[PDB]
């Protein structure tokens, strides 16, 4: 069949997506490791039997509404190229910005930093990328994804970085860091989202947080406090609507020079404080 | 007796220059040298129409940018959903010719048609003297062919434009980014974060002052996407000092009509009756006569 054909048809039967030529694009980019212009300028290529079937399978999937980077398994943050699995969350852009807030406020002197539920290894990575001279160290509670965060790290040839298994801070027993940032889970057991979209492929192990999900962004800032160097900072990543809530938490709990900055979608995503 | 005044200059500074090269000298003898480099051939030529077709020393007026790669894209705008379709075929049209000769097309942002076709799509060309070559493109293309959605067979005139600015080292970039620009994004709305997870992300930015608009999307990083859209804010600045300068080769400058088969280059009055190739990635049967040209009008 043509690259052409193929792309016709598929987009057809794939109207329930949100970008169907796209979705479509990078599935036949995947299989046949032609880049998108490539696809464009000749679609008269014709697919060798493989190809056509391993199409297949792949589409089918994302008809089912399969998320398109677990597909392809992979994922850019940072320009950095993440490994992802429906063992942790797919790395969103919002989540760069937690990111951005944080390279700021960071210590210009070499210094150790933790990444709480780090996950595919998104934030603690692209820091340790950022600040070579800093140590940072993410943990998680799922020890599949202590994996495909040391999995990545591999990868990316990043080595000052350390990927541990605790709950929270139970493996850091006795550790204090000048930084400690984290986007833990953050939705409601019944956010009317995790209904839709790709969200519905993701764990629940990293989606929902308890008490309408807000239960672990608050035991963070809570146990956090025995944990951060003179006037260190914690900076959490939250739902768009937790922006006054997340704020108050991190006041009654005793935080220094609060704050709430804003992603490009223009939604409340990082609260950032301090301590003493 | 006006134009030897310069060969009377350079056989001179020449000369000047070959003496300066061969005594005790380090550093930036580089610069120096390579400058000899250059006397070297306009003053081999002076040099004989003095000890003797004359080849007229055609070694003068100087370029730029024209090695730079360069980005390229295209907007539909005259016709209906007519137009955004031949966006397609014209951006088909230089990747075709891109491959011919090996250069890198990579796209950065595209405008799926309304009805499949592109209202915009921008590609980042590579490969040596590229935007010298491909400068000319720009302006506005005029299609006449009879549409698929027609039987009656009429044809429909439709147009498109082109802008073909220079690849800046972004090594080279004037860090215009204070405060003076505000990032966007696409999503027309969204919860972000965690509730959403889309299959490429899409960013804009807007140049507060001059008000330049410049915006990307693909299956890749944002911190990508938007630092791939610092550097197209900048090629689109530094080509405003460019369009300030002040027949300098939408403008129709050329048509494409199908029922005869023909482009024209309404610039240089050219019209060959060989629109299959120009659309299959020939564009050089064009390129070429308009350089050949732009040169004779600089040689004045
Ligand atoms: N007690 C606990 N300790 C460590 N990690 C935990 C935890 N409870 C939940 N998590 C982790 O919380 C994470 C929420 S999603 C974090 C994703 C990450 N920012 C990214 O961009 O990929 C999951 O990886 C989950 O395994």
């Amino acid at each position: 069949m043509e690259y052409q054909h193929w792309l016709r048809e598929a987009i057809s039967q794939l109207q329930a997506s949100e970008s169907p030529r796209r979705d479509a694009e990078i599935l036949l980019e995947h299989v046949t490791g032609r880049g998108r212009t490539f696809i464009l300028a000749f679609g008269e290529t014709q697919l060798t039997d493989e190809q056509c079937q391993q199409l297949d399978a792949l589409l089918t999937r994302r008809r089912d509404g399969e998320p398109i980077a677990h597909l392809t398994g992979v994922r850019e943050f940072w320009s950095l190229p993440l490994f992802v699995s429906p063992a942790t969350l797919i790395p969103r852009p919002d989540t760069e910005c937690l990111v951005e807030q944080a390279l700021a406020r960071l210590p210009e002197q070499p210094c150790r930093i933790l990444d709480l539920g780090t996950g595919t290894g998104a934030i603690a990575l692209a820091l340790a990328s950022e600040r070579p001279d800093c140590e940072i160290i993410a943990v998680d509670r799922m020890p599949d994804a202590v994996s495909l965060a040391q999995r990545n790290a591999q990868h990316l040839a990043i080595k000052n970085i350390h990927i541990l298994q605790s709950d929270w801070f139970s493996a850091l027993a006795g550790q204090q860091f000048a930084m400690i940032v984290s986007n833990p889970p953050y939705i409601d057991e019944q956010d009317p989202h995790l209904q839709q979209g790709d969200v519905r492929f993701e764990p629940l192990t990293a989606l929902v947080a308890a008490d309408s999900g807000m239960a672990d962004i608050v035991h963070i800032i809570e146990q956090s406090r025995n944990a951060l160097v003179s006037g260190g900072f914690l900076l959490l990543e939250h739902g768009w609507q937790q922006g006054e809530a997340v704020r108050q938490a991190f006041i009654l709990a005793g935080y220094h020079d609060v704050e709430t900055c804003r992603d490009y979608g223009d939604n409340e995503r990082v609260t950032l404080g301090r301590y003493y | 007796a006006k134009l030897e005044a310069l060969h009377e200059r350079h056989e001179e500074v020449q000369a000047l220059l070959g003496d300066a090269q061969t005594i005790a000298d380090q550093e930036r003898f580089r610069a120096l040298s390579r400058e000899y480099a250059q006397l070297s051939d306009v003053s081999r030529c002076f040099t004989d129409w003095q000890q003797v077709q004359q080849l007229q020393v055609l070694l003068l007026p100087k370029d730029p940018d024209d090695e730079r790669n360069a980005f390229l894209e295209v907007r539909a705008g005259t016709g209906g959903d007519e137009a955004a379709l031949f966006a397609g075929d014209l951006f088909r049209m230089y990747s075709r010719y891109a491959e011919a000769r090996r250069w890198r097309v990579e796209i950065m942002s595209a405008s799926e048609g309304e009805h499949g076709g592109y209202k915009e799509i921008i590609a980042k060309i590579s490969g040596d003297g590229v935007y010298g070559r491909l400068k000319f493109e720009s302006g506005g293309h005029r299609v006449q062919r009879v549409p698929a959605t027609e039987s009656q067979g009429r044809i429909h005139t439709s147009a498109c434009t082109v802008a073909v600015m220079p690849e800046l080292p972004d090594a080279e970039l004037p860090d215009v980014n204070p405060a003076d620009l505000r990032i966007d994004t696409f999503r027309s709305s969204g919860a972000g974060g965690q509730h959403v997870n889309t299959t490429d992300s899409a960013i804009r930015i807007t140049h507060l002052p001059t008000g330049i608009v410049v915006e990307c999307q693909d299956e890749r990083s944002q911190h990508k996407n938007k630092a791939k859209a610092l550097s197209v804010l900048g090629a689109r600045i530094h080509a405003a000092e460019m369009a300030k300068r002040q027949r300098r080769n939408s403008d129709r400058n050329r048509t494409y009509n199908f029922p005869q088969g023909r482009v024209t280059d309404h610039r240089i009055n050219l019209t060959l009756y060989r629109l299959d190739e120009v659309m299959e990635g020939k564009l050089d049967m064009l390129i070429e006569p308009i350089i050949q040209e732009h040169q004779a009008d600089q040689l004045a």
